């Protein structure tokens, strides 16, 4: 009885354990597939895009870009400005398996507002988003 | 009732099944909206097409049909085969009880086996075709019958593991192998279903089921005394070698040469595409481990075959 | 060799103490870059300011000074306290064992309280100011003294809890009572730091230490037959009354009132602003549970009266 | 063994100490899940107007994270490619939401729809940048 309950409980935990792995990986897939790459421009400003294989699709880059924008900068310390520039010249799935990748499908320039003017120069015509 | 409950152990599960089935059908809707459809039928049908997805209700189907098999297990015991063993006049408490364990193995191996073949016949996997195991991977949704098969086997082997862990009868010297057989069979059934390897696992399950059918049928006659015991045992070696070794090796080889070339091979967690260079060692290890166990069993059958001669 | 390692149980942790200090000091780095700094000194200093952040190196500091307190505990008992009992002509070995922990208790709370009131004095928490407990919440960084105090105090109670867990001497009537105290103080020390409630936990801890100090001083004078025991114990009841009840009740009232009025009362996980309507019952019941224990303990003191 | 009892407490304690550090980290990086409520306003077959609602802790970052989280979870680009835009309400600061229910305009709104309604997402975006997934 109790032994069965333990067998059932541990088995159901394994079921739930595997389910969350499938769910979490499917939901945070960009973490496993998209490597954020930084190019510090000046001050707090950086150029930001994600790199990876076929699974690092445009959505994954955007999620990867947003993650570091929203984690490497604390608006409650200082307000920040950023822009995410889509690469119109690649499809959502563009990155090949091998390391000779092309232009990223998404790029972002993000910096603290003390550097606001710089972000605008690097963002050019792209909309400036504030956090 | 209580007196009937003890003598006819199947009564209690039988009452639940007839009640839930009656409640489900008396509800009128008898569709996915019914809370009892959570249990009595397979859920997550893809619109009206013959393909069902996976989700929490699958366990509700499995749990409910653990009760169903608990009835069927105990019902066939008390009403069908135990009288048959008395009709055969075994006249031995231990020998008869074991012969029951094997006779029940005929009923379910003799039903699931042909059912797995009927499913696989109505699929592109026919005759253990290893390419289809991987072309359509991930198979995130299953046909009606494959979902019925996988959850039905998960429901069946969960009940068998459930009663075994309860130890309603004093464990025998082979209790360890029964635990391993049930826990490993459940793990393979669950892993293949959860990770969208149902097409691969149906072929492997058919081999393990079909060979077992002949194992129990061969073993059953060994408990008896008939001229058919060597004949069925001879049929068993043919089916064991072909299914547990020839087919499973071919499935093993495909995990090394069609895991990569058939279907998508780039890992993509977004799309649940787990067939990749990381899963290949795992699938190979699992199937190879099963074959290694099969080889150990093959050693037993081969030495028991020399003792037969 | 093992004979010396036995007669002097403080040899065992003096080796690591000497190695690390000598290894740390001899090296020319002696800053946060050195490997031993995360063990020997306070980590996560911000700039040249006196405020220090929190992090895992605060667990390497605790663990390293758990060795120091394991040296300090056994060294003082095996050098000064145990001879002090022998040179005091104590007639019972069981009493000798008990006066070991109290005489050590007089020491460690007798220097902790003075350190704690020193921390509070050099802070705007002085006079048990409940406003300061909430105006600046969250306090993600701490003064040097604060982090040394709490991380040193958590090291001290972690080794005392650990020694009790390994049951160096299993038989003890109040082992369950001590085990509870050691665990509680190490939960309130940790919980208040990790949740940026160091300023509110400092006065609560100071009341515990200053009262504990006079409890131990009174108790030792009870074992050490002296007329001073009652006079010292009298100062304990008044100090206990003021510290465990008047101050803690004032803190409880501020939890009910000033916890909602001073500082930000809007929950904000982005800024770790846990001072909100959710943490209010948690903070109240935790201090309230602490007060109820003090209420029970006050009854025992009155029973002694 | 006594030494075993030491390690099980030093394991139970460190577990507790990390569980809380994961709680204080996990809630701080996922703060928008606690503080921002995603308000979805369907517009057409696949297009929805998407914004977030909350208290002062629902930063403009929280809305953007909340809106992005839903664009990237409520829509599957592998099933069908996705078009969206995020429009900033530059008339409010990044911390704008009051505690009470009279929130006012959100700091961010996004119109997101599958490519079948891409022409329709373009219309609602009203010359905002159109992002593809
Ligand atoms: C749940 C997950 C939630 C995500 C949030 C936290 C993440 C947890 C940390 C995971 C650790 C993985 C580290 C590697 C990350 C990576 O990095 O993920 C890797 C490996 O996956 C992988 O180990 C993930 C783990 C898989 C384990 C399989 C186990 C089977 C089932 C397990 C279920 C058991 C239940 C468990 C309960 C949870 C993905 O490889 P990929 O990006 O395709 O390779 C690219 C490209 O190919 C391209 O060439 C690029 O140029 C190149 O640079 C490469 O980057
Ligand atoms: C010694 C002490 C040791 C204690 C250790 C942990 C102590 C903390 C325990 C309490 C935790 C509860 C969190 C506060 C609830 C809240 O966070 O409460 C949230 C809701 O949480 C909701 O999602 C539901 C709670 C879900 C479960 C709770 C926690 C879940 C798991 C926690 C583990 C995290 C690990 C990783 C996380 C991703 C309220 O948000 P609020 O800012 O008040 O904004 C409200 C809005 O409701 C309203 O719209 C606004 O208009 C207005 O401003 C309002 O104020
Ligand atoms: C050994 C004794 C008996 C032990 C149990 C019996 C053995 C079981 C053997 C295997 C049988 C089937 C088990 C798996 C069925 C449910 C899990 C599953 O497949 O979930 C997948 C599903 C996601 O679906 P998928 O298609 O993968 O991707 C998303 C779809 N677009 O996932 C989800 O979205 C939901 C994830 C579910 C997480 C919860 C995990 C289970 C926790 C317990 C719940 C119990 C309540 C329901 C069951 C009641 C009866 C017990
Ligand atoms: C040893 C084998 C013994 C015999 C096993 C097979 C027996 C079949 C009958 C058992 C009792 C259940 C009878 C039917 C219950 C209600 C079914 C129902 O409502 O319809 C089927 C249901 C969904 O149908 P419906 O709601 O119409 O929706 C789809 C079409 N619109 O979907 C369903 O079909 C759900 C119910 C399926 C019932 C069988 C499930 C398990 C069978 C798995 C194969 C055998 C397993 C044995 C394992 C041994 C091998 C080791
Ligand atoms: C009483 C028991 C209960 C606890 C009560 C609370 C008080 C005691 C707390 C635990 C003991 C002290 C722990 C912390 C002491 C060292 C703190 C520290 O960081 O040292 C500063 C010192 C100066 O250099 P630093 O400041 O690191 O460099 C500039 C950038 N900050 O850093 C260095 O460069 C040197 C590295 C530190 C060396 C410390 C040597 C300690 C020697 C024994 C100290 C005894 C403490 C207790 C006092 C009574 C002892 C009988
Ligand atoms: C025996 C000790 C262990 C010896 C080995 C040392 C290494 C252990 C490694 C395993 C355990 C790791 C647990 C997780 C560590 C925390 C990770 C971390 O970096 O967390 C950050 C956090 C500070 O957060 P903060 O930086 O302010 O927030 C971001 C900016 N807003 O940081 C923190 O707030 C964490 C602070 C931790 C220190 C707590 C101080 C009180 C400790 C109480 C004593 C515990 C003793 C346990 C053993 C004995 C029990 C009887
Ligand atoms: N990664
Ligand atoms: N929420």
């Amino acid at each position: 009885i109790f032994n069965l309950f333990r067998v059932c409980f541990i088995s159901l935990l394994l079921i739930a354990a595997v389910e969350y792995f499938k769910y979490g990986t499917r939901i945070n897939y960009e973490w496993f597939h998209c490597t954020p790459i930084k190019e510090p421009q000046s001050g707090s400003v950086i150029k930001l895009w994600a790199r990876g294989g076929p699974s690092c699709d445009k959505r994954g880059e955007y999620k990867t870009i947003v993650k570091r924008i929203t984690r490497d900068y604390e608006p409650n310390d200082e307000h920040l400005s950023f822009c995410i520039i889509e690469n119109d010249n690649v499809p959502p799935v563009h990155y090949p398996i091998h390391e000779d990748k092309g232009e990223p499908g998404y790029v972002a320039y993000v910096g603290y507002d003390t550097d606001s003017e710089l972000v605008q120069e690097l963002c050019a015509d792209s909309t400036i988003y504030h956090m | 009732y209580r007196e009937m409950n003890y003598r006819h152990s199947w009564l209690t599960p039988f009452f639940i099944l007839v009640c839930v089935y009656s409640a489900y059908f008396l509800s009128g809707n008898r569709t996915e909206s019914n809370p009892l459809h959570m249990f009595v039928a397979i859920s997550y049908q893809v619109d009206g097409t013959d393909s069902y997805a996976k989700g929490i209700k699958d366990l509700s189907f499995v749990f409910f049909y653990m009760i169903f098999f608990t009835f069927l297990r105990e019902f066939l015991m008390d009403v069908v085969i135990r009288p048959f063993t008395v009709y055969l006049n075994v006249t031995s408490e231990h020998r008869q009880k074991r012969m029951l364990e094997q006779m029940y193995a005929i009923f379910y191996c003799g039903v699931s086996g042909p059912f797995g073949l009927y499913i696989m016949y109505h699929s592109d996997l026919w005759l253990f075709k290893t390419k289809p195991m991987y072309r359509t991977y991930p198979v995130i949704t299953n046909p009606f019958l494959f979902k019925i098969f996988y959850l039905g086997q998960a429901a069946f082997w969960a009940q068998q593991a459930c009663v075994l862990v309860l130890q309603l009868e004093k464990p025998r010297k082979d209790y360890k192998e029964l635990v391993f057989h049930h826990i490993v069979t459940l793990l393979l059934i669950w892993s293949s279903y959860v990770f969208h390897f149902t097409k691969m696992g149906l072929a492997i399950y058919i081999t393990m089921d079909v060979s077992d059918f002949f194992l129990s049928l061969s073993k059953t006659l060994n408990y008896l005394n008939s001229v058919f015991t060597p004949f069925v045992f001879g049929l068993f070696v043919f089916f064991w070698i072909y299914l547990r070794h020839v087919v499973n090796i071919r499935i093993l080889w495909s995990v090394l040469t069609e895991f990569r070339h058939e279907g998508n091979y780039v890992l993509n967690f977004a799309t649940q595409q787990y067939k990749c260079w990381i899963s290949l060692p795992i699938v190979f290890v699992l199937i190879a481990a099963l074959q290694l166990v099969n080889l150990y069993w093959l050693f037993l059958i081969l030495r028991i075959l020399y003792r037969l001669i | 060799f093992r004979e010396i390692s036995y007669r002097h149980a403080w040899i065992a942790p003096l080796m690591i103490l000497i190695a690390v200090y000598s290894a740390y000091f001899t090296s020319g780095n002696t800053t946060k870059t050195n490997v031993l700094h995360r063990f020997v000194a306070v980590s996560y200093q911000i700039g040249d300011t006196n405020a220090y952040g929190k992090g895992i190196n605060d667990l390497c500091f605790v663990f390293y000074y758990m060795i120091f307190f394991t040296f300090l505990r056994e060294f003082l008992m095996d050098v000064v306290i145990r001879p002090f009992a022998i040179r005091l002509h104590v007639t019972s070995k069981h009493r000798i064992k008990r006066i070991m922990e109290q005489m050590y208790a007089i020491f460690y709370t007798g220097v902790s309280g003075p350190f704690g009131i020193y921390c509070m004095y050099h802070s705007d928490l002085w006079f048990f100011n409940t406003k300061a407990m909430y105006r600046t919440y969250p306090d993600f960084t701490n003064p040097f003294l604060f982090k040394v105090f709490y991380l040193g105090q958590a090291a001290f109670w972690a080794q005392q809890a650990c020694i009790l867990v390994l049951q160096l001497e299993k038989p003890r009537k109040d082992h369950n009572e001590l085990t509870f105290h050691h665990i509680v103080t190490l939960l309130l020390i940790w919980s208040s730091y990790v949740f940026h409630f160091t300023k509110m936990g400092l006065p609560i801890y100071i009341t515990m230490d200053v009262s504990d100090f006079l409890l131990s001083f009174s108790k030792t004078l009870n074992y050490l037959d002296s007329g001073l025991a009652f006079f010292s114990f009298a100062i304990f009841v008044v100090a206990w009354i003021y510290l465990r009840h008047y101050i803690n009740l004032k803190i409880l009232w501020s939890v009910l009132t000033q916890f909602r009025t001073e500082g930000n009362y809007v929950l904000n996980f982005a800024t770790q602003q846990y001072k909100c309507w959710i943490s209010l019952p948690i903070v109240f019941v935790l201090i309230g549970a602490l007060q109820l224990v003090n209420l029970y303990w006050l009854f025992l003191i009155f029973r002694v009266l």
